[PDB]
RNA sequence: AAGCUCCUUCGACGAGUCGAGUAGUUUGGGAAUGCUGCUCAAAAUGGGAGGUAAAUUUCUUCUAAAGCUAAAUACCGGCCA
RNA sequence: UUGACCUCGGAUCAGGUAGGAGGACCCGCUGAACUUAAGCAUAUCAAUAAGCGGAGGAAAAGAAACCAACAGGGAUUGCCCUAGUAACGGCGAGUGAAGCGGCAACAGCUCAAAUUUGAAAGCUGGCUUCGGCCCGCGUUGUAAUUUGGAGAGGAUGCUUU
């Protein structure tokens, strides 16, 4: 109804994308 | 100069300095209620309701850039105050 | 006064007599198509604007709607019978109206208008 | 008469309704490609008055161009580069006009109206079949659109002496030494 | 230049030509100003200066010419920005009744009130008004002190140099009856 | 984890954004529509006044042509078309107006409820521009209207007018002036509380 | 050609005329 | 509005909706002074930088020889 | 220049363009003007014979003594 | 201040009982369709010609 | 060596490392041409080769680009 | 289908566009000559330009931000003469 | 469960289209320095050369948000004079128009803003026996009517095809 589950899924991929895009530095790691 | 017999000329339809179309005023009034107000007009509305008419004109000119534009915008928002009080 | 590269922009008019023949042949071509009609269009008499030239008259662009109606020539038929129409010029004085109305009646007296088909 | 109501609404771009719609739409365009086809004009009144019809052959492509300067200032407009880039992607179409839809602080968003000259609907219909003639190829590249006319200065008066009828052509005319036969 | 010498005055941007002359009154009422120094240009060539008392006071219209502003490198003088000046008036201002009205308006426009908190404490320049032709000549000088020979004052021009020819004086802020006409003004 | 397609992610993000953002009243009012019963009762009358299809119109034209080769009452039908319906509202000819709730550019219909109210025309918001489309044999109708019905349906239309203005217009008399949105779930509330506690000690500016 | 253009040419076509000297 | 909006929405605007305003050099210098560390310029570190400087010209002079 | 040299060197024939003209220079048909028009005279000379007027504008130069087609 | 104030209905609260347009109604709105007659006559010509 | 045979123009001007022709720029769609060398332009201009198709255009224009066969032909 | 005539009825005209501020460039042209970028951001007896000391900013003249159009004009290239 | 709509995709799907050359003339972008003069610098060469993009037989411009202050002119373009004038420049080197006027040529129009609403009256396909049929586009607007020196709607009477 309020989209709690849909939001949780969407934020999950956003964090994964940010972590993956930041981990290709090797100095960030 | 020379003396010639002047003539009376027909009115030009290109003249927009007559009674303007009643429908466009209706559309403007309706749309203004629907759309709402801009952030800078909200500041002017608060100033006019608080009684700071002088500050309202000065702020409006800074945003608009002309004394005439500031005067028309302050007059327009003054009417909204009068109508909103009447509506309430 | 040759501080720029004038040599690359120098126009010589060695085609002055050639262009005149070309212009004369173009005028003949219009007469070939519009065989009985004149190759020009009737134009009104107007006064020059400036006070330097206001004592002299010349030809205008086209006839005003008011002076075309006073002559007795319909608007939509005037460009068809060889009369130029200018919708931008105003009369502003009876002198300009009378001069061009009389010009139109003189044109109507000399006209030979053929049946449509 | 819905388009007259839309004209007034588009005049109040900072109003609560328009600001809200422009905020959400700006985010959506940013998630999409730089140049992508819009199935429908987002400002139907603005598209209509610029010459858009709902026929087969009329398309809208919207595009965002990075804003700012090169301290040098580009003599053409950001709207001119938007039209030129869309025309290159749709090389078979003819650019008709373009209009502003959104700005943002990093980009600037326009919607471009294009007409297909090889479509039967366009060719049979007057009022648009003039664009089918070959003298109208890549008008946006030559400055023949509305933005190009403004940039070139094609206006009448004493404030446009140097640039009307072509700036470069006027310079050549004023700097040509003419010698007649009988001097 | 005139705004710098006036600590009690403020600058204002371009004013609409199609508006009304008494719209200057509520404009000045907006900023709590009771004196208006109005610059009016025609054809981008001519200058007209108006001095007025904003609510109701008299208003005088001049034609300004022979303008020599600051930043022209032939003056060699300087003065404090906002310092209280000495106003040098001519004897003609005391006799002609219309020149007496202009004298009071000038004293209000260039007064620099005594206790103003934007002025400067020490006095070093004199603003002089002279009437030689049917015109008012405005000059600004620096009071330079020199030790006397066994201190005397020497003057050096520092500022704007312009000529004012009175066109009209009207009672009322920017209207009302005409109380003086030049009858000899030759328009550019 | 598993990666969703780009266009599926985009339209799902818009669904969450629609309920998270605080929407202005002129767009908030489009959230409130009529119930299942009122929609069915409206479409029952509206179906009896459906315009003739492309095939039916040709057959009627062929019938008259054949008769002449070898005097009618004014047709009554549902009016559709945004420019058409707006002119009917401005001229106070539309008895009842139904507006879709999902017009892709919302600015095309955002003024319609206010215009209907200003003229005194009863109006309702119907879930589905496609549902309105089937009524007029189109893919999509932004707005439909009824000007005049036949004598046998004059009483039916009048009852539906009262039903809408009682069942729908009174229910939104206070909510049409209010901002919509603000449906924060548990995850959103945790983010907001976390945001506050990150600024409780120091505020970098 | 456009229908409005055709109507104008239908009822106001170019005529044949002459001017006497 | 910022209160109840997801990170992917807000972080997108923070990147692309920063107002463009001029920065004075005095403001830039103060920030550099304010954020300067306490061990940025010890006597030792400045000494090596000058010593490293003199070597580079000394070596460059040799390539010239 | 290189194209012109190539054509002069080639064995292909030269495409001699006939002197065709966009606009005809003489009236044609079975009307009064076409049957009375003299190809060797000028516009004014032909109109003067016809008794008609050729130019309704102002005379821009000196005409022939017998000219009656220029007003 | 109120970040999200309600809209005070200062224009639509006043009912007006007249159409916005004073233009006269065309005759065609009161009579059978001229266009439909033209379409039918085209169909009649087709039927007669076969 | 530094340059090999170019396929588009036939000269030994194709750089072996850059893989770009120094004369015509073969990988690029357009042919290299510069206005500061008029001699270079006239060496490769139209008319310096065979002119297979464009030589046949003028005769077709002279006859109006007509289509068909002469009347009475076999 | 079309032109006109008359009138106790109507008559919709283009917005991140003008405009103000600022930077660069440009022009014989700081009423900024024009253009572009950035900040702000309009109007409806409206808007633009100009005339005018003439006593108030009266008067004159046009209608921007949509579009098409032959001819007189240029031509070291193309087909020829 | 089924079925619409929206949006986004696949296909060696049915039919099309663009690229390259040429570039004398034409429309834009970008863009110098040698040189000339002056204590210096701006200026000059030049809004040129080089570089990039885009057309045609011409291109471009074009039917006034114009010129004017007149007893007014009346889209655009070009020639002649205006004129080395106004105007801008240590009022250096210098730079440098335009209105009027004579002439060549002349041509005017299309939309958006309206409800056909007593009848989407409009159009792309592809199957044909070439008679005509269906698939769709489209009401978030395709026809007819109108384009502000106008116009609409009624009434009236001639005229026109
Ligand atoms: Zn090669």
């Amino acid at each position: 109804e309020d989209g709690d589950q849909l939001e949780r899924e969407l934020d999950a991929m956003y964090e994964h994308y940010k972590e993956r895009k930041a981990s290709q530095d090797a100095k960030y790691r | 100069g020379h003396k010639t017999t002047r003539r009376v000329l027909k009115e030009r339809p290109s003249r927009r300095k007559g009674a303007q179309s009643k429908r466009t005023q209706f559309v403007r009034s309706l749309i203004r209620e629907v759309a709402g107000l801009a952030p800078y007009e909200r500041r002017v509305i608060e100033l006019l309701r608080n009684g700071k008419d002088k500050r309202a004109r000065k702020f409006s000119k800074k945003k608009l850039g002309t004394f005439g534009r500031a005067k028309r915008k302050c007059e327009e928002l003054q009417r909204i105050i009068a109508e909103s009080r009447r509506a309430h | 006064h040759f501080r720029k590269h004038w040599q690359r922009r120098v126009r010589c008019h060695f085609d002055q007599p050639g262009k005149k023949v070309t212009r004369r042949l173009a005028r003949r071509a219009k007469a070939a198509a519009l065989a009985p009609r004149p190759v020009d269009k009737l134009r009104p008499i107007v006064r020059c604007p400036t006070v330097k030239y206001n004592r002299r008259t010349r030809l205008g662009r086209g006839f005003t709607l008011e002076e075309l109606k006073a002559a007795g020539i319909p608007r939509l038929l005037a460009p068809t019978i060889g009369i130029a129409v200018d919708h931008r010029r105003k009369n502003l004085s009876e002198e300009s109206l009378a001069a061009n109305v009389q010009r139109l009646k003189d044109y109507k007296a000399r006209l030979i208008l053929f049946p449509r088909k | 008469g819905a388009l007259k109501y839309l004209e007034e609404l588009s005049k109040k771009k900072q109003s609560d309704v328009v600001r809200f719609l422009l905020r959400v739409r700006c985010w959506e365009y940013r998630q999409l490609n730089v140049i992508h086809r819009a199935s429908r004009p987002s400002r139907p009144d603005k598209a209509r008055r610029l010459g858009y019809k709902a026929k087969q052959g009329y398309v809208i492509y919207r595009v965002r161009v990075r804003r700012g300067g090169r301290q040098l200032k580009y003599q053409r407009s950001l709207r001119a580069t938007a039209e030129e880039r869309v025309g290159r992607r749709c090389s078979n179409l003819r650019v008709l006009n373009s209009y502003w839809v959104n700005q943002d602080s990093t980009y600037k968003y326009y919607e471009v109206i294009l007409v297909d000259p090889n479509h039967k609907a366009i060719r049979r219909d007057p009022r648009i079949n003039w664009i089918c003639n070959p003298v109208h190829k890549h008008r946006e590249c030559r400055g023949l659109t509305s933005t190009g006319k403004k940039s070139r200065g094609l206006n009448k008066g004493h404030r446009f002496n140097k640039t009307r009828a072509g700036r470069r052509k006027t310079w050549k005319r004023h700097n040509t030494l003419s010698l007649w036969r009988y001097r | 230049d005139l705004a710098s010498m006036l600590p009690h005055g403020r600058k204002d941007a371009k004013f609409d030509t199609k508006s009304r002359l008494y719209e200057l009154c509520e404009l000045a009422e907006l900023y709590n100003c009771n004196n208006v120094l109005f610059f009016e240009a025609r054809k981008g060539k001519d200058l007209y200066m108006w001095f007025s008392k904003v609510p109701n006071g008299p208003t005088v219209k001049f034609y300004a010419q022979n303008l020599h502003t600051m930043e022209e490198l032939h003056f060699q003088g300087n003065c404090l920005k906002g310092s209280r000046p000495i106003l040098s008036f001519d004897a003609a201002f005391e006799q002609e009744p219309y020149l007496k009205v202009i004298k009071e308006l000038f004293l209000h426009t260039f007064g620099v009130p005594q206790g103003h908190k934007k002025s400067k404490p020490f006095i070093d320049h004199v603003l002089s008004f002279s009437v030689a032709d049917g015109k008012i000549w405005v000059r600004n000088y620096e009071i330079r002190e020199v030790e006397k020979v066994k201190t005397d004052i020497n003057l050096i021009e520092i500022g704007p140099r312009f000529v004012l020819t009175p066109i009209i004086i009207q009672e009322g802020s920017f209207g009302g009856p005409i109380l003086y006409e030049n009858k000899r003004f030759i328009s550019p | 984890m598993v990666k969703w397609p780009e266009y599926i992610r985009l339209q799902r993000q818009k669904k969450i954004l629609r309920m998270r953002l605080k929407v202005p009243p002129a767009i908030a009012q489009f959230q409130y529509t009529l119930d299942k019963n009122l929609a069915a009762q409206a479409f029952k009358l509206l179906n009896k006044y459906r315009p003739e299809t492309k095939q039916e119109k040709k057959e009627r034209l062929l019938r008259e042509a054949t008769a002449i080769k070898e005097v009618s009452k004014k047709p009554y039908t549902v009016k559709y078309g945004l420019n058409h319906v707006v002119g009917l509202i401005e001229n106070k000819k539309a008895s009842l107006v139904l507006i879709a709730n999902d017009v892709d550019p919302i600015e095309l219909v955002v003024f319609l409820p206010a215009l209907c109210r200003k003229m005194g025309i009863p109006y309702a918001i119907i879930k589905g521009k496609a549902r309105l489309g089937t009524l007029v044999h189109k893919k999509t109708a932004a707005v439909v209207a009824i000007t005049e019905v036949r004598s046998e349906d004059k009483n039916e239309l009048a009852k539906l007018i009262s039903a809408v203005k009682e069942g729908y217009l009174e229910k939104v008399e206070d909510t049409r002036k209010r901002w919509g949105g603000g449906i924060m779930g548990f995850k959103a509330q945790k983010r907001e509380e976390k945001r506050k506690k990150s600024l409780e000690t120091a505020i970098k500016v | 050609v456009l229908e409005k253009t055709k109507k104008r040419l239908t009822h106001f076509p170019q005529r044949k005329y002459a001017v006497k000297a | 509005q910022k209160e109840g909006l997801p990170d992917w929405f807000l972080e997108d605007e923070a990147k692309h909706d920063k107002p463009i305003k001029p920065i004075t050099k005095e403001a830039a210098q103060a920030i550099k002074e304010k954020l300067r560390a306490l061990n940025a310029r010890p006597i030792k570190k400045v000494a090596e930088a000058r010593a490293r400087r003199k070597l580079r010209q000394a070596k460059k002079l040799e390539k010239l020889k | 220049r290189e194209l012109q040299k190539r054509k002069r060197r080639s064995s292909r024939p030269t495409i001699r363009m006939p002197n065709r003209r966009k606009k005809a220079l003489n009236p044609a048909g079975n009307n009064i003007i076409a049957k009375s028009w003299n190809k060797k005279e000028t516009l004014s000379q032909n109109y003067t014979r016809f008794g008609l007027v050729a130019k309704l504008g102002k005379a821009t130069g000196g005409t022939a003594p017998g000219n009656k087609a220029l007003l | 201040e109120d970040p999200y104030p309600d809209t005070v209905e200062w224009f639509t609260s006043v009912e007006e009982k007249m159409p916005l347009s004073a233009a006269p109604e065309p005759k065609r709105r009161f009579i059978p369709s001229k266009n439909e007659a033209k379409q039918i006559m085209k169909l009649v010509r087709a039927i007669r010609e076969g | 060596k530094t340059h090999g045979l170019c396929r588009r123009c036939g000269r030994r001007s194709l750089h072996n490392q850059k893989k770009v022709c120094a004369s015509c720029g073969y990988p690029a769609a357009k042919t290299r041409k510069y206005n500061w060398s008029e001699k270079a332009k006239r060496r490769k201009v139209t008319g310096t080769g065979r002119m297979r198709y464009l030589s046949t255009v003028p005769r077709r224009f002279k006859n109006g680009f007509r289509t068909g066969v002469p009347k009475g032909a076999r």
